[PDB]
RNA sequence: GGCCUGCU
RNA sequence: AGUAGAAACAAGGCC
């Protein structure tokens, strides 16, 4: 039948029905009938549009073939012939540009002089009944409809006949011409009735080919197939199989539980070695301030000129000499290198307005003290093979050092107050709610207590230094940037002040992922004598730049003052966190006011006020070698803050891994005082887990010296 | 006009031609999010390293002929240079306060109709009225409530369908609303958002947002309330309530 | 005096101020170089948990596999991967007799889904390995790059816009003598069957960044695409079956987890009578992931799929035959240093097979020697077990079986056991009237586990009296605690952009005050803080001070302008209105009543150039990864403002050879933004259909001009031109 | 068509073992002089479990039946079978 | 010396 | 040298 279609019609029509046959998705092998019918319905749509023009007017102008002009207006619009999704976007334009009403199924034609719709079908069967049938289909419909059968009859309600009757003429010849053409091939035997509205399918996914042999090799050891597997599987019913093998399973595959008593846990073992080191980014108890006493906030004013006009300030200045070596690098090229700063700041001063930022000589002092020109060149495998010095990368555990009394000092001196605020926080909201009124009282509570603390200041400090450090090494990638250390902070007496601990040389900060390093040398002005615990400085160059005065009972001191001087470095990711010490803050005052919430929610009341002001309560912040002292709520807020501060600071992988695997030893020991009958499966192994992580880190030896105190005073 | 006009301009090249033909309106989304940029990891790292760059952002090339080139003293506002893979050209985040200074001005009165939800939590803020402080223990109970507090009765999908047909009148397809209050919803928000040219896809975001019911689950005491759940962080605390009554009620 | 934080515990119970233990306000450990050690040690250490099995050689990719299934018995408590199948089928049936109909729903459910599912639904995921290029990519890249493949090798059911027809010409590629691939350095390459076959059974390893909590790093791996749609499909089935367990607590949040902790806490407590003893296990599991064995996963599923339509059972259990034939990529490479000459060099892992092993440290030497019979092609065979929670919700299903099996009906014992799994942790409450009735409960748990390839780590796992516990670091002490800690790294700009940088930061206060018990005065803390770091972050300054800043000329010059400065946005240098009350209100609308009308006008401008927006998925979302945790994705309020722009991307594509990917995107972004000016629904409603672009939108073009002619500005000139240049374009497209 | 011959059985000791051999799935079962058939082991009853082990090599055609710990009460015939196909059993006497 | 890139 | 820690940075590539 399908050779019809194939002789007959154009083909832009065959095609379009054979992409509304891919549509719906059935294939065209099995049924065809239904193509030719459709097909035809198609062609008359087309055959009843065409050849149909209008003008301005209505009355319709019909040409054989449009001539070239703007007078190509087509007097019917066809519906069909397109996708479903666009059919019903032409229906919904036309409902919304013409205000008409939406019909629920598809339409053929839109019209202008009657503002409609036109719904062609030419059926097998006689008009006077599909009409009607195809009404009923519709419902309530304004549309007009009109429809053709072979035998040349015409119909329509309103005996509306909506254009020229030689075009109907043309229809029905056209319509004869394929009855008495299928007359020569002779499909009746099928044409009238030839489908029935079938809609069915089944999915199929079938497993065949390499897919499947991959299946027959995804099975327990004794099997040879899915099919057998999936029977088996089928055929499968519970039969206590689980207890046959659990009574055939070794008995020494057990959970034993291991009592948990006072007894029982032993104090952590500390790592033994060379004592350990400062790692500080920066000078936390040695540190020292020149000062002006200028009226400037914080980020307000110019970075050069604030640090040329603190360092003026102070008078004693000596020619610098090496006090304390680095012990591995070139101490000169530090004293070279603290010179030229000197000099180059006497250049800025001298000329006409001080830059925002300076940039420095790259010196070969410089060039080594910032690692310039080291890392080792990349090349290809293929060219450096026969070379016995090429290796891996030194990859092993670090190494081993013991804790030294300097990092408990140094927090004990981090937890102090001090004689300046070096909070100045920012607006808010003005207070509306009583709560409000609660909460910022306690806020300016813990601002008072928390302002003069040393932590703040190396929060500050911190996050100034790293804010610096990254926006230069953005901004100025290739070339040595120069950039003072600055502190502004507020007396007693209200007046404003600033404070410059030192400088900071930034070099060559190409950083592309974050875990690149961007190296700088910090020079900072101290008072401390190196020769008393030179192991803290193992990777300090300290020299001697000057002597102060300051005022005392005892004549006047006249101190050395010396410069440490050391090559660090950082990266992306470390100056993003370090910018972000501010939340320090958040963890140690939201402990602080759950202690206060939940004191309060037994006694039906505000408690901060009492326990701020009459300090009855206190909790064990310390030992003493007298025993555990407890220290006002104060003193807490100023513990934790300094230990987060610390915990930013020192922060590293082995704290991490101390942090969580104590803290599962710390739920135990608490569940053992909580009289809750704790017990363990392998203790050593969590001991083990612990231990490990305590290399050389002077903050988690720290904490691990911590916990073993915690641990002798608990146990009781 | 113009449209069919890039159109034709686009056929013109070979490649967009072949791209165009051989591409299917399935595939529209695939190809369309087909792209070389990987989604960041640390976000905040690299806004806190890309902001100390000059023009750290993307803009639409018509910026370059509404905002000068330089500011009064010299300060490149946007550059020529074009991003990765877009006709978008990189800007310095000047130009977004110059276009807050001296940029084109308009009529932002519909706004407020748009973004309905926003502006009716302020409303019923502004006119709340708070009372004393109560300090005794709550027991924090967990609960499935709405947070949406103008959820207008209807799903995801359900909604979905009205907020083409307000706004995309054309492509709903096959779909007609039966249920009369979404003929109402309609109606209301078509007469409302006649001329709105905010977009057509945040329009339709926000009515999603307004009139999809959602819920979530959240730890309460007392309350349950849709206005008193969006305050739950201000009414209920650890041990404190603060007695709070919206501007609705 | 010295100051001990830690003696603070003496006082304050552990759990009340155990946000102290969290050291979340330092930089995370990262990973520096290659995680191709990893992934060697992770291999061979899943290959030797299994060593008792039994050595095979696939027929098809020709690598070693190993089968542990139905091995010895463990007689060490190491742990081991020799799960029995028929104790693994009897958990089963048990979990089905408890919880009857739940197989049969879940699979209706599944059957609908996936016969309904569509091809787009893959688009939305992260990093996927594409073997096209062999290095991962965006999943829509990916998919992409696939697409096209097949259709260039004759595979173009995928036409057909469903995912079922997808899994098709995936497995109907598995039977071609050859395919072929593009390379640019464009050449075409062709790829046979064996290697085709390992190039989409093959995994990309990589190494975990900012995971806090351990010393040690690890890998992670990253599946193709040809394998994702059977796993969608499985982990589609496997959440409808954890949604009817409430013994489950993956497929739910954070809030939902400890309320199910304290039902199952206060359930069996409560009910255990004064003569009955209670006793919760704090329980991690050992090495999860490489002792979960595919082939268990593929009995559970045919198993599940029982007496359903075979096509369905077919293609659920098409992923666990891939995974139990699963290659892993070893990695990057590793990298070499000589000082004597001052050189370096990378070599790629896949030299590892030949390379000699002169270069190699002693672990990494002994552990190449170990891998080195596992190298199949540059990749190494892993079939005894999972390698990163790909299954993380059947490896839950076959928890809460192991804790339903103990219901008190099938212990036959007077003790008893309950409790609440999530993959790689649980807590198990064990309720007995005597310590030995306990201990007795708690050793066939444990070797109940070990029969199903599941350890647990007593390292990690401690045994205490009911009402104190932990899981997933929430701490429940007759209660659960705000910790607090968890969600500090969340308080920073998160640098989606301005504005959306304000709401996150302002919803993310306002959510920590809600669940993790946030105080008043904390909260207006975090809020100064937040707005210090925003403001030094965005350069955007109050404008009355005199912070000079690359941005503090124009902002001043605004601020000297503007009237009611008080209506400024912080990010124009304008003062902050917001407090406790105001932390669930937009910027834009607090601010809306104060606000100048030029500024107002200027500020929300359409026309603004800085505004883009793609799809209805990324209006408001933002994905934050939160610390310890898989990524997330959150709604947050904001208006659309000039303050909303895209920051600039990586740009670094224009030194690869992988260059021509750009000129793609921006030919596609191209047609993309045609068809959506002539489909104005393209973004909201992704399109559907099978016809093509140009047929849509030069017919679109034709009836618009039509009806806006009938009523709107075009005119019969410009409509007759609009309809001849639609045949030109037409013929064009013929030509 | 499946023959079947057991081998292993004889006279032991209290507390003595005993491997009977037998040369689809399999079963060991047992006939006492003044009774019918008892059920032993399949590929275990209550009166056997943990004293008696069932296992088979498929590539040498054979049954095993490791019996220990044995009682007086184990004494009788052991047959072996296939699923229809008996053995004639072999005497074990305790 | 000149120019390109900074999660590809 | 320095940062850092089971492998890396201490710029890369292209002419």
């Amino acid at each position: 039948m399908e050779d019809f279609v194939r002789q007959c019609f154009n083909p832009m029509i065959v095609e379009l029905a054979e992409k509304a046959m891919k549509e719906y998705g059935e294939d065209l092998k099995i049924e065809t009938n239904k193509f030719a019918a459709i097909c035809t319905h198609l062609e008359v749509c087309f055959m009843y549009s065409d050849f149909h023009f209008i003008n301005e007017r209505g009355e319709s102008i019909i040409v054989e073939s449009g001539d070239p002009n703007a007078l190509l207006k087509h007097r019917f619009e066809i519906i069909e012939g397109r996708d479903r999704t666009m059919a019903w976007t032409v229906v919904n334009s036309i409902c919304n540009t013409t205000g008409a009403e939406k019909p629920k199924f598809l339409p053929d034609l839109y019209d202008y002089k009657e503002n409609r719709f036109i719904e062609i079908g030419v059926t097998r069967r006689e008009v006077h009944i599909y009409y009607l049938e195809k009404a009923n289909k519709i419902k309530s419909e304004k549309t007009h409809i009109h429809i053709f059968s072979f035998t040349g009859e015409e119909m329509a309600t309103k005996a509306d006949y909506t254009l020229d009757e030689e075009s109907r003429a043309r229809i029905k010849t056209r319509l004869f011409t394929i009855r008495q053409e299928m007359a020569s091939r002779g499909l009746w035997d099928s044409f009238r009735q030839s489908e029935r509205g079938e809609e069915t399918i089944e999915e199929r996914f079938e497993i065949t080919g390499t897919m499947r042999r991959l299946a027959d090799q995804s099975l327990p050891p004794n099997f040879s197939s899915l099919e057998n597997f999936r029977a088996y599987v089928d055929g499968f019913e519970p039969n206590g199989y689980i207890e046959g093998k659990l009574s055939q399973m070794s008995k020494e595959v057990n959970a034993r539980i291991e009592p948990f008593l006072k007894t029982t846990p032993r104090p952590l073992r500390l790592p033994d070695g060379p004592p350990c080191s400062q790692r500080s980014k920066f000078l936390l108890m040695d540190a020292l301030k020149l000062s002006i006493e200028d009226p400037s906030h914080e980020g307000e004013g110019i970075p050069l000129y604030d640090a040329i006009k603190c360092m003026r300030t102070f008078f004693g200045w000596k020619e610098p000499n090496v006090v304390k070596p680095h012990e591995k690098g070139i101490n000169p090229n530090y004293l070279l290198a603290w010179k030229q700063v000197l000099a180059e700041l006497q250049d800025i001063e001298n000329e006409e307005k001080i830059p925002k930022t300076k940039n420095m000589k790259k010196t070969s002092q410089l060039k080594w003290a910032l690692g310039e020109n080291m890392a080792p060149e990349k090349v290809d495998f293929d060219d450096c093979k026969d070379v016995s010095d090429l290796k891996q990368y030194d990859s092993d555990e670090p190494e081993l050092r013991s804790l030294a009394s300097w990092i408990q000092s140094e927090f004990n001196k981090a937890c102090e107050l001090t004689d300046s605020s070096w909070i100045e926080l920012d607006e808010i909201g003005e207070d509306v709610a009583p709560i409000e009124h609660i909460a910022s009282m306690r806020r300016n509570y813990f601002t008072a207590e928390v302002s003069h603390c040393r932590a703040t200041e190396y929060i500050m400090k911190g996050v100034y230094i790293n804010t610096a450090l990254l926006n230069a090494s953005c901004a100025a990638m290739d070339d040595f940037q120069l950039i003072p250390m600055i502190s502004k902070c507020r007396t007693k007496e209200g007046r404003r002040k600033t404070n410059l601990y030192g400088f900071i040389i930034k070099g060559r900060s190409h950083l592309r992922n974050d875990t690149d390093v961007v190296n700088f040398v910090s020079m900072e002005f101290s008072l401390t004598d190196p020769r008393l615990e030179p192991h803290k400085w193992e990777k300090y160059c300290v020299l001697e730049i000057g002597d102060m005065l300051l005022r005392s009972a005892i004549g006047q001191v006249s101190r050395p003052m010396f410069l440490y001087v050391r090559t660090n470095g950082t990266s992306k990711i470390k100056m993003k966190w370090g910018m972000e010490m501010r939340r320090c803050l958040l963890q140690s005052l939201q402990q602080i006011e759950s202690m206060i919430e939940a004191e309060s929610s037994v006694k039906e009341k505000d408690m901060t006020k009492e326990f701020f002001e009459n300090k009855s309560e206190t909790w064990p912040i310390g030992e003493s070698p007298k025993g555990v002292e407890e220290g006002s709520i104060g003193k807490v807020c100023r513990t934790l803050l300094a230990k987060s501060v610390f915990n930013s600071l020192y922060a590293s992988p082995q704290l991490e891994g101390f942090s969580a695997e104590s803290r599962k030893l710390l739920l135990i020991v608490q569940a053992l005082r909580d009289n809750l009958e704790p017990g363990t499966f392998d203790l050593g192994g969590l001991y083990e887990a612990i231990e490990e992580c305590l290399i050389n880190d002077p903050w988690v030896l720290l904490n691990a010296s911590w916990f073993n105190s915690f641990l002798t005073h608990a146990l009781r | 006009m113009e449209r069919i006009k890039e159109l034709r301009d686009l056929m013109s090249q070979s490649r967009t031609r072949e791209i165009l033909t051989k591409t299917t309106v399935d595939h529209m989304a695939i190809i369309k999010k087909y792209t070389s940029g990987r989604q960041e990891k640390n976000p905040a790292l690299r806004m806190k390293w890309m902001m100390a760059m000059k023009y750290p952002i993307t803009a639409d090339k018509r910026i370059m002929e509404m905002i000068p080139e330089r500011n009064e003293q010299g300060q490149t506002l946007w550059s020529k240079t074009n991003d990765a893979g877009s006709d978008r050209v990189m800007v310095s985040p000047l130009a977004v306060t110059w276009w807050n200074r001296n940029g084109p001005t308009t009529s932002a009165v519909h706004y407020p109709k748009i973004y309905k939800t926003y502006f009716e939590k302020v409303e019923r803020l502004k006119h709340g009225t708070f009372g004393p402080v109560h300090f005794r223990n709550q027991v924090k109970i967990r609960r499935r409530v709405d947070i949406n507090p103008g959820h207008a009765d209807l799903s995801a999908k359900e909604a979905q369908d009205v907020i083409m047909e307000v706004v995309f009148p054309n492509e709903v397809g096959a779909r007609i609303l039966t249920s009369e209050s979404q003929l109402t919803i309609t109606k209301e928000k078509k007469e409302e958002l006649q001329d709105c040219k905010i977009s057509p896809l945040m329009v339709a975001y926000m009515l999603e947002r307004e009139l999809v019911r959602k819920t979530r689950f959240l730890p309460v005491a007392g309350g349950t309330s849709s206005v008193y759940i969006e305050v739950l962080h201000l009414t209920q605390g650890t041990c404190w309530e603060q007695m709070y009554t919206p501007g609705g009620e | 005096m010295d100051v001990n934080p830690t003696l603070l515990f003496l006082k304050v119970p552990a759990q009340n101020a155990i946000s102290t233990t969290f050291p979340y306000t330092g930089d995370p450990p990262y990973s520096h170089g290659t995680g191709t050690g990893y992934t060697m040690d992770t291999v061979n250490r899943t290959h030797q948990y299994s060593e008792k099995g039994r050595w095979t050689t696939n027929t098809e990719t020709g690598a070693p596999q190993l089968n542990p299934i139905d091995g010895p018995l463990p007689e060490d408590n190491e742990p081991s991967g020799y799960a029995q199948t028929d104790c693994v089928l009897e958990a089963m049936a048990f979990l089905e007799e408890s919880h009857p109909g739940i197989f049969e729903n879940s699979c209706l459910e599944t059957m609908e889904v996936v016969q309904q599912t569509r091809v787009d639904k893959l688009t939305q995921g992260r990093q996927t390995y594409d073997w096209t290029l062999n290095r991962n990519q965006p999943a829509a890249t990916a998919l992409a790059n696939t697409i096209e493949v097949f259709r260039s090798n004759g595979l173009t059911a995928n036409e057909s816009g469903r995912l079922i027809d997808f899994l098709k010409d995936v497995m109907e590629s598995m039977d071609k003598e050859e395919m072929e691939i593009t390379t640019h350095f464009k050449k075409k390459q062709r790829l046979n069957k064996r290697s085709y076959l390992i190039r989409a059974l093959t995994l990309n390893t990589m190494t975990k960044d900012a995971e806090r909590g351990k010393l040690k790093r690890r890998a992670i791996a990253t599946p193709g695409m040809q394998i994702r749609g059977f796993v969608y499909f499985v982990e589609t089935l496997a959440r409808s079956i954890c949604e009817k367990l409430e013994q489950s607590g993956l497929p739910v949040g954070g809030n939902e987890k400890k309320a199910k902790l304290a039902n199952v806490v206060r359930k069996m407590m409560t009910n255990s009578q004064d003569t009955e003893l209670s006793f919760t296990i704090t329980g991690d599991n050992t090495k999860w992931n490489e002792n979960q064995n595919p082939r268990m996963f593929l009995a559970m599923i045919t198993y599940i799929t029982r007496n359903q339509p075979e096509w369905f059972r077919n293609v659920l259990s098409i992923a666990p035959i891939m995974f139990s034939n699963k290659m892993a990529r070893l990695g990057k490479g590793y990298m070499f240093e000589s000082k004597s000459m001052k050189l370096r060099t990378q070599i790629p892992a896949e030299m590892l097979a030949s390379i000699d092993l002169k270069y190699f440290n002693d672990s990494t030497r002994k552990k190449i020697e170990k891998i080195r019979p596992l190298l199949i092609d540059g990749t190494a065979s892993l079939s005894p077990g999972m390698m990163m929670g790909m299954f993380n919700m059947l490896s839950t299903v076959l928890g809460v079986s192991i804790l339903n099996l103990g219901q008190k009906r099938y212990t036959k014992t007077t003790y008893w056991w309950d409790g609440l799994q999530s993959s790689d942790d649980f807590a198990l409450i064990v309720n007995a009237p005597n310590h030995e009735g306990i201990q007795a409960g708690v050793d066939r748990f444990y070797r109940t586990c070990k029969l199903l390839g599941i350890n647990m780590s007593k390292k990690k796992s401690y045994i205490n009296r009911t009402g104190t516990f932990e899981f997933t670091s929430f701490f429940y002490r007759y209660g659960f605690v705000a910790n607090f800690s968890m969600e500090l790294p969340s308080f920073g700009v998160s640098g989606i952009n301005e504005s959306a940088d304000m709401s996150i930061g302002v919803t993310v206060i306002k959510n920590n005050m809600i669940n993790n018990d946030l105080g008043p005065a904390t909260a207006q803390m975090a809020l100064q803080l937040f707005i210090k770091d925003y403001r030094y972050t965005y350069r955007c300054h109050r404008g009355d001070t005199q912070i000079q800043t690359r941005r503090s000329f124009e902002i001043k010059k605004l601020w000297e302008q503007t009237r009611s400065k008080a209506g400024l946005l912080v990010s124009d240098g304008g003062p902050n209105l917001y407090n406790i009350r105001n932390l669930h209100i937009p910027e834009v609308c607090l601010k809306w009543e104060l606000m100048d009308e030029d500024y107002q006008g200027r500020l929300c401008n359409p026309l603004n150039p800085f505004v883009s927006h793609k799809e209805i998925e990324s209006v408001n979302n933002a994905v934050m990864m939160p610390a310890h945790g898989p990524a997330k994705n959150m709604e947050y309020d904001a208006v659309a403002t000039t303050h909303s722009w895209i920051p600039k991307r990586n740009r670094s594509i224009l030194n690869t050879s992988q260059r021509g990917i750009l000129e793609d995107e921006q030919m596609y972004q191209k047609c993309c933004n045609l068809f959506e000016k002539f489909f104005p629904s393209s973004s909201y409603r992704r399109p559907v259909g099978i016809s093509s672009m140009v047929e849509a939108m030069v017919s679109r073009a034709r009836i618009d001009a039509r009806i806006d002619f009938e009523s709107g500005r075009i005119k019969k000139e410009e409509f007759a031109e609009i309809m001849k240049i639609c045949s030109t374009i037409e013929e064009l497209r013929r030509q | 068509q499946v023959q079947l011959q057991e081998s292993g059985g004889g006279l032991v000791q209290a507390g003595e073992s005993l491997r009977l051999s037998c040369a689809y799935g399999m079963g060991w079962f047992r006939q006492a002089p003044g009774k019918e058939r008892e059920f032993v082991a399949s590929i275990a009853m209550d009166f056997v479990k943990g004293r008696f082990t069932i296992s088979r090599d498929n590539s040498k055609n054979t049954l095993y039946l490791q019996l220990n710990t044995l009682k007086p009460e184990d004494t009788a015939v052991y047959y072996c079978a296939a699923a229809k196909y008996w053995g004639q059993g072999t005497q074990v006497t305790v």
